[PDB]
């Protein structure tokens, strides 16, 4: 992850004012509501026929946390986030056969809550450390991936 | 949108293929396994091994819908809306994927219609999977 | 496809921008250039410094389309003829780019309307960004 | 790139059957009827109007024995594509202002002619190899810009 300790600074300064609770809820419900075809993976967790049965469900939320939880680590590791992901990456192919491509579809979906969020202070500049971030993640998650 | 020379292009590539679709749309499926794994992740109940059978059956169920779509070329979203159905509401295919899928069968009948895959040819086989792609990916949301 | 509850969300998160529509274009095509490097370039001629003078009337530009796409959202492929034309024949920009920008629009949207840009809002104006790119590059080939 | 050394003999057996002069012209000629927005930088070449005037187009039988030629040395170098183009890399992004995505595009464009030429001896494996390759030289090139 090539990232500038201006960049790194200035990730890790935002993040740290994050309330992961509410940020990983809404971050895995908006990707349930915005693109719908995510849901596949999650018929066991209940009615996600409206963007609120969505919102709402308490299943959506705890592995929003969950989710966001792990993303939260590897920022503890932004030098190799491979190694920080590879059980992580051969769960999410050998068992949950997740494609890694709603792993983008999150780090995008994730970068429009904390800027909904923050409003004013995630800037031009912040997005696009954060950008990097959510690709190096999506490409470690995505690594071990046969 | 397909003018009357892709048509005809399309019309005339495909009539070639004639017979082999089957065998063709069960290549164009490994191409795409091997090529691009992350395609597995739909297909996990299936045998992903050569020749499995499981795959010849898939890949002529694929080629016939082609075929059918070349068919109804003047009416496509109607010909697959079924598929469309399908697509968009029970196997929830990331869209990313139809794009993967069309090039292994890109390279798949220029592997095996040496002569007929041109250049005016591939540009309209490539028009043509886009357009059908975009039916079965219609209605996502 | 936009459903009547798309095209009234994306009338009402619009109707917000009001006044300020140029300012987000502009933003967002800062945010663009600066998220995703390689969208320059297609702007070499321009000075692309922050609060470059090109930029910011680019930006206008373009909130002025997506302003006439909200009015003629039940007829946008005439309302945005034009411009498909302008984007297909002369600018190429490559068909990949309308998804990193339309992206930039959000975010933006998402940083200047908190109390709007709801799930649903959200989900909406993704659908719109969409089509109008789907119908810039519509007569690419 | 990481291929296997079954892959690598794959790769490089059969690139050693093709004939460069005539695989470049056509690969990037049919570039440039099939992705037809990429005539943007050839504006220069001439007529290209039409399949027989793009493909026949004496300019552009030349600049494509120009792309794979260079294409051809970094088959040499598979363990160090970023450092075998990063002038090019540099040349595309500084000064001819490419869009990398056209990269991507004449690789599978690419993978289509090897198709094309081979008939039967492209297979599967060999395709898959060669799918690693032109990402390899796509993201090599890539990689300077900024
Ligand atoms: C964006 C980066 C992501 C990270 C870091 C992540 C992390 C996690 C973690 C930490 C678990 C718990 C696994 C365990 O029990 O050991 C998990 C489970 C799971 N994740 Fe991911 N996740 C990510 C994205 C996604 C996405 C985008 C999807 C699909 C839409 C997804 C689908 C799942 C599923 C289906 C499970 C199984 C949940 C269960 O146990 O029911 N993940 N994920
Ligand atoms: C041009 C594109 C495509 C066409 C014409 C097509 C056509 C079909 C057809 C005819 C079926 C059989 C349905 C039946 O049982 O009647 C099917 C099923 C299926 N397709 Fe597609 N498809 C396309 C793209 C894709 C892609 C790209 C993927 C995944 C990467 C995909 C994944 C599936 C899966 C998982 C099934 C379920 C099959 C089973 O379990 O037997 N499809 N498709
Ligand atoms: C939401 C999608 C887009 C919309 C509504 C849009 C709208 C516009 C408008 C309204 C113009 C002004 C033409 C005129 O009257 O002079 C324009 C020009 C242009 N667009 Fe687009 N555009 C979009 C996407 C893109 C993208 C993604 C790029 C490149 C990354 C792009 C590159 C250009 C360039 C280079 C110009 C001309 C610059 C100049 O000579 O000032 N456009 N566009
Ligand atoms: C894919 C692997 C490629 C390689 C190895 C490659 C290699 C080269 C080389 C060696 C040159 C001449 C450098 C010089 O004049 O110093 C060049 C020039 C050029 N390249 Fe690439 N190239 C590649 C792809 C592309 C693609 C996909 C495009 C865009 C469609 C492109 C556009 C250009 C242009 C426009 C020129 C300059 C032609 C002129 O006016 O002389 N190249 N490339
Ligand atoms: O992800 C990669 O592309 C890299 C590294 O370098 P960076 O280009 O990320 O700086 O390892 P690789 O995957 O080629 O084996």
């Amino acid at each position: 992850v090539h990232l500038t300790p201006e960049e790194k600074s200035a990730v890790t300064a935002l993040w740290g004012k994050v309330n992961v609770d509410e940020v990983g809820g809404e971050a895995l419900g908006r990707l349930l509501v915005v693109y719908p075809w995510t849901q596949r993976f999650f018929e066991s967790f209940g009615d996600l026929s409206t963007p609120d049965a969505v919102m709402g469900n308490p299943k959506v939320k705890a592995h929003g946390k969950k989710v966001l939880g792990a993303f939260s680590d590897g920022l503890a590791h932004l030098d190799n986030l491979k190694g920080t992901f590879a059980t992580l990456s051969e769960l999410h192919c050998d068992k949950l056969h997740v494609d890694p491509e709603n792993f983008r579809l999150l780090g995008n979906v994730l970068v429009c809550v904390l800027a909904h969020h923050f409003g004013k202070e995630f800037t031009p500049p912040v997005q696009a450390a954060y950008q990097k971030v959510v690709a190096g993640v999506a490409n470690a998650l995505a690594h071990k991936y046969h | 949108v397909l003018s009357p020379a892709d048509k005809t292009n399309v019309k005339a590539a495909w009539g070639k293929v004639g017979a082999h679709a089957g065998e063709y749309g069960a290549e164009a499926l490994e191409r795409m396994f091997l090529s691009f794994p992350t395609t597995k992740t739909y297909f996990p109940h299936f045998d992903l091994s050569h020749g499995s059978a499981q795959v010849k059956g898939h890949g002529k169920k694929v080629a016939d819908a082609l075929t059918n779509a070349v068919a109804h070329v003047d009416d496509m979203p109607n010909a697959l809306s079924a598929l469309s159905d399908l697509h968009a509401h029970k196997l929830r295919v990331d869209p990313v994927n139809f794009k993967l899928l069309s090039h292994c069968l890109l390279v798949t009948l220029a592997a095996h219609l040496p002569a007929e895959f041109t250049p005016a040819v591939h540009a309209s086989l490539d028009k043509f999977l886009a357009s059908v792609s975009t039916v079965l990916t219609s209605k996502y949301r």
